[PDB]
RNA sequence: CGCGGGGUGGAGCAGCCUGGUAGCUCGUCGGGCUCAUAACCCGAAGGUCGUCGGUUCAAAUCCGGCCCCCGCAACCA
RNA sequence: GCCCGGAUAGCUCAGGGUAGAGCAGGGGAUUGAAAAUCCCCGUGUCCUUGGUUCGAUUCCGAGUCCGGGCACCA
RNA sequence: CGAUCAACGGAUAAAAGUUACCCCGGGGAUAACAGGCUGAUCUCCCCCGAGCGUCCACAGCGGCGGGGAGGUUUGGCACCUCGAUGUCGGCUCGUCGCAUCCUGGGGCUGAAGAAGGUCCCAAGGGUUGGGCUGUUCGCCCAUUAAAGCGGCACGCGAGCUG
RNA sequence: CCUAAGGUAGCGAAAUUCCUUGUCGGGUAAGUUCCGACCUGCACGAAAAGCGUAACGACCGGAGCGCUGUCUCGGCGAGGG
């Protein structure tokens, strides 16, 4: 459940530590991203020399929420973060690794090269 | 003697003492079809390309096989593209560098509020630089960082402007609160900035951004 | 299709006729076709 | 376009636009002319729009008459200005033309290039017109 | 736009209250001094007075139109 | 667009009986050779196109443009 | 005989300013807001066809001139309101016009297709979130089918802000 | 040419800069505000003091962190009406 301002930890290794929401891409006036959606957002935090830098403009799609996402079996799914990978206009990450876990959406959304790299999918 | 404009048309000899500006032309043959060749003709005439042969291999009937010496950049880029079209794709082409040649070549320079840019300095033959002025003067007005001036766009044959564009003129609502009524207090804000607009004109360096040369290069 | 106030013969296979009210021309070639309005 | 080369007097009181023209209602030069069918101020600016279109139809041969001058100076307060603190300012020249006036004649040309010429030229002009062609009516005059 | 001032050799200024007369400094040009340049000395040219009109026997001058330049003003909303 | 004008040599320019000068050059004079100075010499398709004239840079058109006025122009 | 008593029927022989610290009597006889009348200016639409558009005046354009409409601009006028008709901008709530931003239907195209251009019909609904600035505007960022323009006392302070 | 004399140091688009959101640089995804600079100071300038200055300020700007019903966007609940 992510909007703009919100800050989204970066779960791969492209460089970005912290990056600010400013737009979610779904329709003209969406108010909300959760878990599979794509943002634009302001790369906030970054380590040095890495792909991304500070100040950059990036997409990325949402990968754990800490509002829980509710399923069509009667579950739910809670994360203690809102994280984020970063994905080039083919939606394919920009990095190599992904790290944490990331949410099962994620593959009917079209992330597969994401799910797979990723340590678990719940 | 002789040598070569290399990669930079504003990076020439002095053209005061100059005779012979050379293009590179090229051997070109084209295999058509039928008469597809009624199109080829006029698609090499606006290509300046000199028509020296044409030959049937006869047999049904179509196959024509047309010879032409063109300039060399005339094609790259459209050329390939618009012998495919016209052609409905049958028009086959192959060339060989046949050497260079003098052409009525002439030296556009691209002004900027009055300051030659020469990053934008190119070369083209009369029949056509206008056009290609007419052109770039226009694309560069779209993208240049309009000022607290108006900023001129020109195209220059050696010393000639040929083709003009004019920037706005980034202004300021001075009568914004005027309703008392009175027209000497429009004037009396209008005549000031009229004065500085001069003022700002006259002295104003425009610098053209590395994002603007990127939309007129493409 | 043309609509103006003043409707006219562009080429001479152009012709002229009424409908509507309004002047028409309809011709062979459809960049003459014009109704008044 | 034409304005006088001296007057005595820079501003002139607006006076009516009454009656038929007083003269220059029969052809005497050419052989077509184009005539006003209701008065008005012709300004310089519009003889000239006139004159030059009908120049552009004779791109070689033709006489052209221009039988109006703008004589009369036309006034105008300078814009946002109140009532009042004298006259406005001369800021152009106009004939007065009342119907029956022969304002242009052409010459020299045929007929079809006379009538296209001054169908134009009325283009131009802020009155309704009618061309005429020189009769035995002038030539009596 | 309103008020006031102004426009005169190439530059910067007198002259015009005041009609008849155009001056000062520098610059330019010809000559000298010096080996030579400048400084300096001698000699000369260059203004029809922004422009059109009027008044007058006569206009830089006085009066009006037009053009341009400078200063001041444009307030209560 | 508009009023005033204004497009004349590679450049900055003077101007109804085919137009020049500075300047850039190339060459030459001066010098031991240069700089400076000076001499000599061009292609002007008098901006483009059409017409006007016996004769057009000039005049009539049109086209593109340049400098000042108005006007659009947070 | 002393008058530029020239504010020239000549108030004293003798006289300038300032008030955002202001006050009273009056005036909608008279300005500023809004309305009205007008429509120069403004916006839009036409007429003419000179010139573009390799070719072709009218796919798209439209010199010089000409005719109108609107009543959103700046004004002109001074008609009700000065024993008071509270201003700009925002927020809130809208509703209307259509000269249509998108979406629906067309005609033309310099419309192969797709995508455009342009004009015709069309007002049912829709017409984003931010940075700057009081701003309306506008410029920028990120999007979007689109990020329309105007009227309603430049809608709306006995509804709020200030 | 004119003046009594022609504004020095320092400072400068400023509590001053009109034109003006001047230009350049910083900060922001985006900065008419802000900070640094430039100097074309309409109209800074030396006790109506000039340029600075540690500390101090319920003074007025600009930025970030923290945290929040200010907001997306509103819900519920309590009491006095
Ligand atoms: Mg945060
Ligand atoms: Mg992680
Ligand atoms: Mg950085
Ligand atoms: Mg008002
Ligand atoms: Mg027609
Ligand atoms: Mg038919
Ligand atoms: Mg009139
Ligand atoms: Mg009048
Ligand atoms: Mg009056
Ligand atoms: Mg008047
Ligand atoms: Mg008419
Ligand atoms: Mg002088
Ligand atoms: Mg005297
Ligand atoms: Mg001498
Ligand atoms: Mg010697
Ligand atoms: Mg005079
Ligand atoms: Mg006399
Ligand atoms: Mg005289
Ligand atoms: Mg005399
Ligand atoms: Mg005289
Ligand atoms: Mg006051
Ligand atoms: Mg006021
Ligand atoms: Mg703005
Ligand atoms: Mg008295
Ligand atoms: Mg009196
Ligand atoms: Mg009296
Ligand atoms: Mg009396
Ligand atoms: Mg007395
Ligand atoms: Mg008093
Ligand atoms: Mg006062
Ligand atoms: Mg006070
Ligand atoms: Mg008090
Ligand atoms: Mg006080
Ligand atoms: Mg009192
Ligand atoms: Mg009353
Ligand atoms: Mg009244
Ligand atoms: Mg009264
Ligand atoms: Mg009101
Ligand atoms: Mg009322
Ligand atoms: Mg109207
Ligand atoms: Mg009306
Ligand atoms: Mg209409
Ligand atoms: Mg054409
Ligand atoms: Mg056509
Ligand atoms: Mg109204
Ligand atoms: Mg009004
Ligand atoms: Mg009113
Ligand atoms: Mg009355
Ligand atoms: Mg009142
Ligand atoms: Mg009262
Ligand atoms: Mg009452
Ligand atoms: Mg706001
Ligand atoms: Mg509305
Ligand atoms: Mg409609
Ligand atoms: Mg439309
Ligand atoms: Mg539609
Ligand atoms: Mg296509
Ligand atoms: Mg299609
Ligand atoms: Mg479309
Ligand atoms: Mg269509
Ligand atoms: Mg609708
Ligand atoms: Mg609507
Ligand atoms: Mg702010
Ligand atoms: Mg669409
Ligand atoms: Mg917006
Ligand atoms: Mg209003
Ligand atoms: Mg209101
Ligand atoms: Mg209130
Ligand atoms: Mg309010
Ligand atoms: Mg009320
Ligand atoms: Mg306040
Ligand atoms: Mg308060
Ligand atoms: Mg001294
Ligand atoms: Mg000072
Ligand atoms: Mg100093
Ligand atoms: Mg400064
Ligand atoms: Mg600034
Ligand atoms: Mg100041
Ligand atoms: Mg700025
Ligand atoms: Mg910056
Ligand atoms: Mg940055
Ligand atoms: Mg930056
Ligand atoms: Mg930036
Ligand atoms: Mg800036
Ligand atoms: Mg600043
Ligand atoms: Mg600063
Ligand atoms: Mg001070
Ligand atoms: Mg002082
Ligand atoms: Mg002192
Ligand atoms: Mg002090
Ligand atoms: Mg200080
Ligand atoms: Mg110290
Ligand atoms: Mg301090
Ligand atoms: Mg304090
Ligand atoms: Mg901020
Ligand atoms: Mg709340
Ligand atoms: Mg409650
Ligand atoms: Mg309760
Ligand atoms: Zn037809």
């Amino acid at each position: 459940m992510i909007q703009p301002q919100t800050y989204l930890e970066v779960a791969d290794n492209t460089g970005a530590r912290k990056i600010m929401c400013i737009r979610v891409l779904k329709g003209s006036n969406a108010k909300y991203a959760t878990v599979g959606d794509v943002i634009v957002a302001s790369v906030k935090e970054a380590i040095p020399r890495g792909a991304v830098k500070e100040g950059d403009v990036v997409k990325a799609v949402v990968v754990r929420t800490k509002k829980e996402i509710k399923r069509p079996d009667g579950s739910a799914i809670r994360f203690d973060d809102n994280a984020a990978v970063i994905i080039n206009n083919q939606l394919e990450p920009r990095g190599t690794r992904v790290f944490g876990p990331v949410a099962r959406e994620l593959r009917e959304k079209g992330f597969m090269k994401i799910v797979s790299l990723a340590p678990e999918v719940l | 003697g002789e040598e070569v404009e290399v990669h930079n048309p504003a990076d020439l000899p002095d053209p005061t003492r100059i005779e012979e500006i050379l293009e590179p032309y090229v051997k070109l043959t084209i295999f058509t079809p039928e008469e597809y060749v009624g199109s080829l003709m006029q698609l090499l005439q606006e290509k300046r390309g000199r028509l020296v042969n044409m030959n049937y291999l006869p047999g049904a009937q179509k196959r024509v096989e047309l010879v032409y010496e063109a300039p060399f950049a005339e094609i790259l880029y459209d050329f390939h593209d618009r012998l495919k079209s016209v052609s409905r794709g049958y028009a086959s082409m192959d060339y060989e560098q046949a050497g260079y040649r003098p052409g009525d070549l002439v030296k556009v320079n691209v002004l900027v509020h009055g300051e030659v840019v020469d990053a934008l300095t190119f070369i083209a033959h009369r029949e056509k630089a206008y056009t290609m002025a007419r052109a770039i003067v226009d694309k560069l007005a779209e993208v240049i960082p309009r000022q607290l001036f108006e900023v001129p766009i020109q195209a220059a044959i050696g010393g000639k402007i040929i083709a003009r564009a004019t920037v706005k003129a980034l202004r300021k609502d001075v009568l914004a609160k005027c309703y008392g009524g009175d027209v000497t207090r429009k004037k009396k804000l209008l005549e000031k900035q009229k004065e500085g607009k001069k003022r700002l004109k006259a002295i104003g360096k425009v610098e053209v951004p590395q994002e603007a040369f990127l939309a007129v290069l493409s | 299709m043309k609509v103006r106030a003043s409707v006219k013969r562009i080429c001479d296979k152009c012709k002229v006729i009424r409908r509507h009210g309004r002047v028409y021309v309809i011709c062979e070639n459809p960049k003459h076709k014009q109704r008044q309005g | 376009m034409l304005m006088p080369r001296r007057m005595k007097y820079r501003k002139q009181q607006r006076g009516r636009l009454k009656g038929a023209t007083k003269g220059g209602d029969y052809v005497a030069f050419g052989d077509y002319g184009l005539v006003a069918l209701e008065p008005a101020w012709i300004t310089a600016q519009q003889i000239e729009a006139a004159r030059v279109a009908m120049v552009r139809h004779f791109r070689r041969g033709g006489k052209i008459f221009i039988r109006i001058f703008p004589d009369k100076p036309y006034t105008k307060k300078p814009l946002e200005v109140r009532m009042g603190k004298g006259k406005g300012n001369v800021e152009g020249y106009v004939a007065v033309v009342k119907p029956g006036r022969v304002m242009f004649e052409v010459a020299g040309v045929t007929e079809e290039q006379a009538m296209e010429a001054l169908r134009i030229a009325g283009h131009k002009l802020p009155i309704k017109t009618k061309i005429v062609r020189r009769d035995a009516y002038d030539e009596a005059q």
